């Protein structure tokens, strides 16, 4: 059976340009053809083309023909997919699926390859504390949580008790604010009663940053 | 009760492009993990069809045909292609569901001179035709008698296949599978 | 390009129950020498590839369990579950390969119909580390409610606020069925230090009112 | 006997059309390959283009979706349309039989297409008067576009120690040309020479008299 | 693409020698090779196919040889109508390729040139333009310098040369010198010269004329 395993994800500039990869293995690689599929986020998928790496027979849809380059190197068993130029209209993941023959079905997928297409430039995270109040307690069960904000790009992990508090917790998908920057916040919902006994931390980590924030949040 | 498709593929020797050989195969069980496993072929197109699950559903007939080409021609035999082998030799149907397989065969099939193809034809093949006609063929007005001359050409050519060529005038021996469904019994299932 | 339409956009059946999406194909899918339909069937749970789970319309990928199944003929298809599960949870896409350029379907959101379930509302007030930034963020939390289908409205001293403000919904979560919704309101120091009151107002299907949160700076 | 006749080449801006033809005889146009191959001024052999018995076409990349290559039967001529021409297309086209896509073992007398923006112009005839043994005299054929240029003295009757050199393309984008002819000093005064000059892209005729 | 190399650019013999030209390619080709013959204002006409047989009509003088991707066409008993233009075309792999060529010159005995100079026409003066002429006729070899000298000041970057082809009767040379100059100029000089420095003369020759 053949698997894909693609390029890790990419952030770039609007103008610059891109080439990301698509790799497989094991047996019967030799039949397999190899399609690129497009997800803008939140949105479908878009079928890109796709190409047989034998003979580098290359089909595009019309929606992509001249905008993308996809090409194979047989020797590698590996297939690109290339950008002259980024807009930041291409800021989407990117699949690749295979498939034993053209017209059929792509049983095979990568993981998926992340690729980000904007102005702005590598910003840590701003961590502050959610607190706990009564306007947060409610049920005997209060409610307390961190807002990371104003980073670039993502992601970003949030863990609290350094992973140990896993229950209740809930992290937020970001929000790209109109900055060109995203948010986050992150919450978790505790016995009222362990406000005092217990200490919560929020572990926050954005590696393409390299920053590593660790904040406390306590009742006001 | 397995289907013979090791003395298409295995054959000691392949038939000219100009003569390909047909096998008919029928009433029988067929492993094609040995097909689409194997590291040989250098080339293994399927249109409409998928190898990998070959092992999982019944066709009511498949046609497994073989002949020998250069490397340069491989390209030929897939549909809506034209060139001396698609127009003179062998053609695929544009709606062709099956799979096109090759492999290099310098070392069995090139001396230091007898596969044929044929080079002269007033029209163009329709699909899954075979044509052997030996016939002179008639470049003008005068009738040839049968005998070679000005404005008279033997259809056919020899390939060259000596081994210091390159790659692509390597000799390449070529197995095309047919694949139908149809509305009838399906009696050439897989391993299933 | 042929076009491929699905019915419906978002469905939500209970666990154990039968999920039908509809796919509809502007042109027949048939190939006339292998007498199969074309159409595959695709699952994509969050944050997962598409993962092929039917193909010619009937057949099954190897792995797939029972309860999935496909029908249909010429141009309307139909991907059948007879007892969700959790796991089932994802988004369902039809797509054809019967010519290129291959085109999918707009994809339909499946979920897990449970019980009514109001919001747990909670407000916070922006931090002091943040306003020294010059920056006040206000944070509204709808905690663990079902249906997703919910409405936040921000009220400054009475007044509505307007293009200030950002909503963020988690996944389904894949034990109790529930959704979460924070929604921030940012506003300048000097712009925050200007008011009093900071209303959170929450509508949804199980309040009988909407639910006002609010607090004094 | 086999023949294979040209025609249709000229002048023409770039960008525009021009379709050449190619009549065969003692051979059947839709029975045998067909190829045009053009030769540039000064350069060598190119393939262009190439008509199959069966009837596919097939093209060089230079030429590919602008030329196109044709048959028709009944007139035993073989076409070749070629269209948003370019300057670089300028070069003499030959019509070839081709013996089964390998080799031309015919081919046609040729034909010249010329592209460029420069305009039609016929020539100006001036002598060249013989000094005061052997004599020499000539006639000077300058500023014309485009080639070709035939010259003949004493309309083909005279040819021995006929000299006409080949056209030089000068600074302004006009060719000329010198044709010369060496004749016996005594004959100046009573045999009268003339050389005719014909520029058939220009319909011009000039019959002008030497002496000195 | 494939790249055929033709070797020499050109060569001269002596009539009744052997001619030996190689043609040489970037890949193996394999015998699938042509040989063609083109005669100046002429067609090319085959010689050679398959790189071993000769077409029809060809005298048994020519022959192929060679194989791959080194070939060679060794032309015999050379006869006064045997010198042109000669290339080489493979036909294995697409698209098909010929050669740049290899120009063939018969040799023969040295012959000085025959010097004449022409003034403008009284014709031509009139619309503005003088040209002068120098011709050098039934020379050999090809290879001669013309300088333009007027009133002996070496004039540079207003003349052109044409040279004809072989005659076919005493396998000689013509060249034509033209001198090209507005009526304002022509006027301004009085003595014309032409000076042609040739293996056949022993010391340059000069013709001039006065305006
Ligand atoms: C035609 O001849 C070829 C050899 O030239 C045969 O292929 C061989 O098939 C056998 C099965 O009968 C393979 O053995 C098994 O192969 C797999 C894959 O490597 C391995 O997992 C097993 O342990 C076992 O060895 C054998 O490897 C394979 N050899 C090659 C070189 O492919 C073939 O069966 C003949 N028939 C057809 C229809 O092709």
């Amino acid at each position: 059976e053949v698997q894909l395993v693609q390029s890790g994800a990419e952030v770039k500039k609007p103008g610059e340009s891109l080439k990301i990869s698509c790799k497989g293995s094991g047996y019967s690689l030799i039949m397999y053809w190899i399609g690129w599929v497009r997800q803008m986020p939140g949105k479908g998928l878009e079928w890109m083309g796709i190409i047989y790496p034998g003979d580098s027979d290359t089909r595009y849809s019309p929606s992509f023909q001249g905008q993308v380059t996809i090409s194979a190197d047989k020797s590698i068993s590996t297939a690109y997919l290339q950008w002259s130029s980024l807009k930041a209209s291409d800021t989407a993941m990117y699949y690749c699926a295979g498939g034993s023959g053209i017209f059929t079905p792509m049983d095979v997928w990568g993981q998926g390859t992340a690729v980000a297409v904007s102005s702005a430039s590598t910003k840590g995270p701003s961590v502050f504390p959610l607190a706990p109040s009564s306007k947060s307690t409610s049920g005997g069960t209060a409610a307390l949580g961190c807002l990371v904000k104003d980073y670039f790009p993502e992601p970003v992990t949030v863990s609290w008790n350094s992973g140990a508090l896993t229950s209740g917790v809930h992290t937020f998908p970001a929000v790209l604010q109109s900055s060109g920057l995203y948010s986050l916040s992150s919450v978790v919902t505790v016995p009222s009663s362990s406000l005092g006994t217990q200490t919560y931390i929020c572990n926050v980590n954005h590696k393409p940053s390299n920053t590593k924030v660790d904040k406390k949040v306590e009742p006001k | 009760n397995l289907c013979p498709f090791g003395e298409v593929f295995n054959a000691t020797r392949f038939a000219s492009v100009y003569a390909w050989n047909r096998k008919r195969i029928s009433n029988c069980v067929a492993d094609y993990s040995v097909l689409y496993n194997s590291a040989s072929f250098s080339t293994f197109k399927c249109y409409g069809v998928s190898p990998t699950k070959l092992n999982d559903l019944c066709f009511t007939n498949v046609y497994a045909d073989s002949f020998v080409i250069r490397g340069d021609e491989v390209r030929q035999i897939a549909p809506g292609q034209t060139g001396k082998i698609a127009d003179y030799n062998y053609k695929l149907p544009d709606d062709f569901t099956g799979c096109v397989i090759a492999w290099n065969s310098n070392n069995l099939d090139s001396k230091v001179y007898n596969y044929l193809y044929r080079l002269f034809r007033k029209s163009n093949l329709k699909p899954f035709e075979r044509d052997i006609s030996t016939e002179i063929y008639q470049a003008g007005s005068t009738p040839c008698n049968g005998v070679e001359g000005f404005n008279c050409y033997f259809p056919l050519q020899s390939y060259g296949f000596q081994p210091t060529n390159g790659v692509g005038y390597q000799p390449y021996r070529v197995v095309v599978l047919s694949f139908e469904l149809l509305h009838a019994p399906a009696t050439v299932c897989g391993p299933k | 390009d042929i076009v491929m339409t699905q019915t419906p956009d978002s469905l939500a059946v209970s666990l154990g129950e039968r999920a039908t999406i509809n796919c509809k194909s502007s042109q027949s899918l048939l190939y006339s020498s292998i007498k199969k339909n074309y159409l595959a069937w695709y699952q994509q749970k969050p944050g997962q590839p598409p993962k092929l789970l039917i193909y010619w319309t009937s057949t099954r990928e190897s792995g797939v369990p029972d309860r999935f199944s496909g029908s249909g003929s010429g141009t309307d298809f139909t991907l059948t579950i007879s007892s969700l599960q959790a796991e089932d949870v994802a988004v369902y896409y039809c797509q054809q390969y019967y010519s290129t350029p291959y085109t999918f379907g707009q994809g339909t959101k499946l979920e897990i119909k449970r019980t009514v379930a109001a919001p747990s509302v909670f407000i916070f007030p922006p931090s002091d580390e943040q306003l020294k930034s010059g920056t006040a963020s206000v944070v509204c939390l709808l905690n663990n409610f079902y249906p997703r289908e919910a409405k936040v409205q921000w009220k400054v001293d009475n007044a509505l606020q307007s293009g200030n403000s950002q909503e963020s919904v988690t996944e389904q979560d894949s034990k109790d069925s529930t959704y979460s919704l924070s929604s921030t309101l940012t506003l300048s120091k000097a712009d925050y230090e200007k008011h009093k009151v900071y209303a959170c107002e929450v509508t949804h299907q199980g309040l009988s009112s909407p639910v006002t949160k609010s607090f004094n700076r | 006997q086999v023949q294979l006749v040209e025609s249709g080449g000229g002048l023409i801006q770039p960008g525009g059309s021009l379709r050449l033809s190619c009549a065969a005889s003692g051979f059947t146009v839709s029975s045998n390959y067909m190829s045009w191959v053009r030769q540039a001024p000064g350069k060598g052999l190119e393939w262009v283009s190439v008509i199959y018995s069966g009837g596919s076409t097939f093209y060089a990349d230079s030429v590919k979706g602008r030329f196109t290559i044709s048959r028709d039967n009944s007139k035993s001529t073989l076409y070749l349309q070629m269209n948003s021409l370019r300057v670089e297309d300028t070069a003499v086209y030959y019509c070839a039989r081709d013996f089964g896509d390998f080799y031309f073992d015919y081919w046609g007398q040729g034909t010249l297409v010329t592209v460029s923006s420069a305009s039609t112009k016929g020539p100006s005839v001036f002598p060249l008067a013989p000094s005061s043994g052997t004599a020499a005299l000539g006639c000077l054929v300058k500023d014309y576009f485009p080639e070709p240029v035939t010259v003949s003295w004493n309309s083909g009757a005279l040819t021995s120690g006929v000299h006409t050199f080949p056209a030089v393309l000068q600074s302004s984008g006009l060719y000329s040309l010198s044709s010369v002819v060496t004749v016996p000093s005594s004959s100046l005064g009573t045999q009268t020479y003339i050389c005719n000059v014909n520029h058939k892209p220009s319909n011009t005729k000039v019959d002008k008299k030497v002496e000195p």
